[PDB]
């Protein structure tokens, strides 16, 4: 079982698993976090697949041409250190911070194991394969692009099209002057145009058309009243609480845990922040509902203060064989410091730097803080500048000296009772029962579409669903329903999928399949009809112009529905904007570039109408022609126009993507 | 291992070429890279030496040496979708630089047929169409441009192609 192919070479689910594995570790080790959610993981699956496909496409061409990235070139790139991919790298010189190739040279010598953070070899192995794949693609692209030369005819034309400017009067009849229902479009004409243009209507990947119902279960009134009651009881207890807020706030199961420390305003829930100025120290700010996270809440400002946000301090830790020695040793060290011994000197004596450091409340804001961490951080915030303290920390001691305090901000302790208004199981079971009764009573697409409204369900619509989309209707956990949709037959109705975050229910009706090949006539009917209509309107207008024997500008302006305009500084290069038509008309410049002065043109079929043109003036920008500069601009234009060549390699690469059949 | 050595002798020229340093890509630097001409002679028979002829031909054209460009570009042999048609298209553009307009137009039309794709065929068809218009061959220009409209309708050039068809029709007169 393989997840896809390109160029007749398949990728097995095993290798695909390994690469998405590889890429996730790399994504976590670079965005900070240590796990991603379901939609981020899907982004990672798609990047790995996209990257695999593009490199396979390039490799088949590079192999034919003999484009390679040799080991010598890799060494050259590595020694240089300037490739964008070698910038935000682990291997950096300790002082410069830039890529050092020399420390990278790492040994092949690792109960002979010790430690296994030398799975770093797999990380660098990824950076290096990305390097060579990207260098290969770049070599290939540059050879194509730089071969797209210009020439002097194309350079002279581009200059002429820009600097020759024309001024012309216009008379036009807009297409809107003819009512659509007066033009007859026979089915034989739609079929003829379709067959004539059939190669324009390819369907490259199979798509399907579905309807689906997406139910979300939300708390009932009795559900919300039961949680309002629990917050009311917790608010009354919070009012009569005077200490041990950490344990009380945990004991009522708040979504917002309490730490006995001062934090900036920003550390608290945004709905709490919004209310802090109206809150008084020691008074519960009574129950309130917050829509943005569906919670009922109350809180109590335990205390307010102005204190330093940044604290400078040096320290020295004291561990010894036992408790007796630890205490004796820490007391001796404390004595020396208070007598004026140098901190750095004494700290060296027990194998520590003893250099001052800084600490801001942002480095612990948000973490779970307890035990020795809470004791330590409380000690730093309650020690005066230059004061020394001997802090006992369970097993150890730490001699601590605060040297400086800056960034005095308003800080707070706030005990928050936050409870989400969740639905009961009774509520969920009612919704599940109603939905299953509806599905079973309407087990065909015809019945589901006809009866959804009367049963109270919103029938949603999705055309051209592709099997690479992961979900139905954006709902989390519906990849099974997508799988089902691509194996069902038109008319079928799926089962009830439980999805979302245990709060959504989805059913899917399959209404149509558009297999790979050609899009059917019906799928492109509207675009074909509109083209046929425009062509027939233009025929009618030009027929009316001939019956009127219109031979001068004034006779054209006298026809039913005619508008006129004066078009100045027309060029071939840039399409003329025509106020009278509210439309852009590139054929104006085409005509003007070869027109005779003061001669009325024949009727021209434009975008918004049929028009005639009569030029009355001409001039040139004064720019000097420079063939080398014109050609360089055109050459770069060619490169831009061909920058999507991977798409063409894709179309000939016979790429198949069966990832949805497995994950 | 002849191909491996040839590929190591080539890669520095591929760097110069991408930085528009065409003289050193072509004739070598003085610090170990010998240039495309010497790669193609020293490692003849390898894919690297075949590639070196395409690179050298583009170098000559960028340096204004279009006769040498044409001879060198002809030495490249390939049949892929992208590089080989672009090299043939580059040859047609060098013919245009030398005033051989008939040969330029037929080469470019050939490059477009060999490429047969949205990224390259319309570039060469436009260039052929403009040369055919300069020669007064308006019906042939209309056929080149119509090919962009009919077969390469998803290309950027197809968005703008109607003004070129109309101008060439109007010059029949």
């Amino acid at each position: 079982h393989d997840v896809g192919e390109v160029n007749g070479d398949a990728l097995s689910a095993q290798e695909y698993q390994n690469l998405v594995e590889e890429y996730t570790e790399v994504i976590k080790l670079s965005r900070g976090v240590t796990a991603l959610n379901d939609e981020q993981t899907n982004q990672v699956r798609d990047e790995v697949w996209r990257s695999y496909v593009n490199n396979k496409l390039v490799e088949k061409e590079a192999k034919a041409l003999g484009l390679t990235v040799s080991a010598a070139e890799i060494q050259d790139i590595l020694k240089a250190g300037v490739h964008p991919l070698l910038q935000q790298t682990p291997f950096r010189n300790p002082q410069t911070g830039a890529f050092d190739k020399d420390m990278l040279n790492k040994f092949l010598v690792d109960a002979q194991y010790a430690e296994q953070y030398n799975n770093m070899y797999k990380y660098w192995s990824f950076i290096q394969k990305t390097l060579v794949q990207s260098r290969l693609a770049e070599k290939y692209q540059a050879l194509v692009a730089k071969a797209l030369l210009s020439n002097p005819v194309e350079a002279q034309d581009a200059f002429d099209a820009r600097v020759n400017q024309y001024d012309l009067l216009m008379a036009a009849v807009p297409y809107s002057s003819i009512v659509d229902s007066t033009i007859v479009v026979k089915e034989s004409e739609l079929k003829d145009l379709y067959n004539k243009k059939k190669e324009q209507f390819k369907q490259y990947q199979e798509s399907r058309d579905i309807k689906y119902i997406d139910v979300q279960v939300t708390a009932s009134a009795e559900d919300r009243a039961a949680i309002q009651q629990e917050v009311d009881e917790a608010t009354a207890q919070l009012a009569t609480t005077t200490d041990d807020y950490t344990s009380f706030i945990r004991s009522v199961g708040s979504e917002a845990p309490y730490v006995d420390l001062f934090y900036n305003k920003t550390a608290f829930p945004s709905d709490v922040v919004a209310r802090l100025d109206s809150a008084s120290v020691g008074s519960v700010y009574g129950p309130y509902y917050n829509g943005a996270d569906n919670t009922i809440n109350s809180f109590k400002v335990v205390a307010k203060t102005a204190a330093a946000d940044s604290i400078e301090f040096r320290q020295i830790q004291v561990f010894a064989e036992d408790a007796l020695k630890t205490k004796a040793l820490a007391d001796s060290i404390y004595t020396a410091i208070k007598g004026g011994a140098n901190f750095a000197d004494l700290a060296k004596k027990y194998g520590q730097t003893g250099e001052t450091n800084w600490m801001s409340s942002a480095q612990y804001e948000g973490a779970q803080i307890d035990g020795d961490n809470l004791k330590f951080i409380s000690a730093i915030n309650n020690t005066g500048v230059n004061e020394v303290v001997n802090l006992p920390l369970g097993q150890a001691n730490v001699i601590l000296q605060v040297t400086n305090k800056k960034a005095v901000k308003d800080k707070y302790k706030v005990a928050v009772v936050k409870r989400e208004v969740e639905f009961s199981k009774e509520t969920y079971n009612r919704a599940y029962n109603d939905f299953s009764q509806f599905i079973a009573a309407n087990p065909t697409a015809e019945k589901m579409i006809a009866n959804a409204e009367e049963a109270g369900y919103k029938l949603l619509d999705r055309r051209d669903l592709y099997s690479s989309e992961h979900t139905i209707g954006g709902v989390r956990g519906t990849k099974e329903a997508l799988r089902w949709a691509f194996s069902a037959k038109p008319g079928d109705v799926s089962g009830l999928y439980e999805c979302g975050e245990s709060d959504h229910m989805v059913a899917v009706a399959l209404v149509g399949v558009t297999p790979e090949g050609y899009r059917p006539l019906k799928a492109v009917q509207d675009q074909l009809r509109a083209e046929i209509v425009k062509d027939k309107k233009a025929e009618k207008i030009m027929a009316d112009m001939k019956a009127a024997n219109a031979t001068s500008l004034d006779q054209y302006k006298a026809m039913s529905g005619a508008v006129s305009d004066s078009l100045k500084l027309v060029t071939f290069a840039a399409p003329a904007y025509v106020s009278a038509l509210r439309s852009s008309e590139p054929l104006v410049g085409a005509y003007a570039s070869v027109a005779e002065m003061n001669k009325l043109s024949a009727p021209i079929k434009g975008n918004a109408g049929v028009f005639v043109l009569q030029m009355y003036g001409k001039d040139k920008l004064s720019d000097t022609f420079n063939a080398k500069d014109e050609e360089a601009t055109l050459a770069n234009m060619h490169a831009r126009f061909a920058s999507r060549l991977m798409n063409d390699l894709y179309l000939k690469g016979k790429v198949k993507d069966t990832r949805y059949l497995f994950f | 291992p002849r191909e491996e050595k040839a590929q190591a002798a080539l890669f520095k020229g591929q760097e110069y070429f991408e930085q528009d340093a065409y003289e050193q890509a072509l004739n070598g630097d003085s610090i170990g890279y010998v240039g495309f001409l010497k790669v193609a002679d020293e490692y003849s028979g390898t894919k690297a030496a075949n590639l070196a002829k395409a690179y050298a031909g583009i170098c000559y054209a960028q340096l204004g040496k279009y006769d040498e460009a044409v001879k060198m570009l002809d030495g490249f042999n390939g049949g892929d979708q992208m590089v080989a048609p672009a090299i043939l298209g580059a040859t047609g553009n060098c013919y245009a630089q030398l005033g051989q307009l008939d040969k330029a137009a037929s080469t470019l039309l050939s490059a477009a047929d060999k490429a047969d794709n949205n990224s390259l065929s319309p570039i060469f068809l436009m260039q052929a169409g403009e040369i055919l218009v300069k020669q007064g061959k308006y019906d042939d220009a209309v056929n080149a441009y119509t090919k962009i409209k009919d077969k390469y309708f998803q290309s950027y050039q197809a968005m703008d192609i109607d003004k070129y068809i109309e101008q060439a029709k109007l010059m029949k007169k």
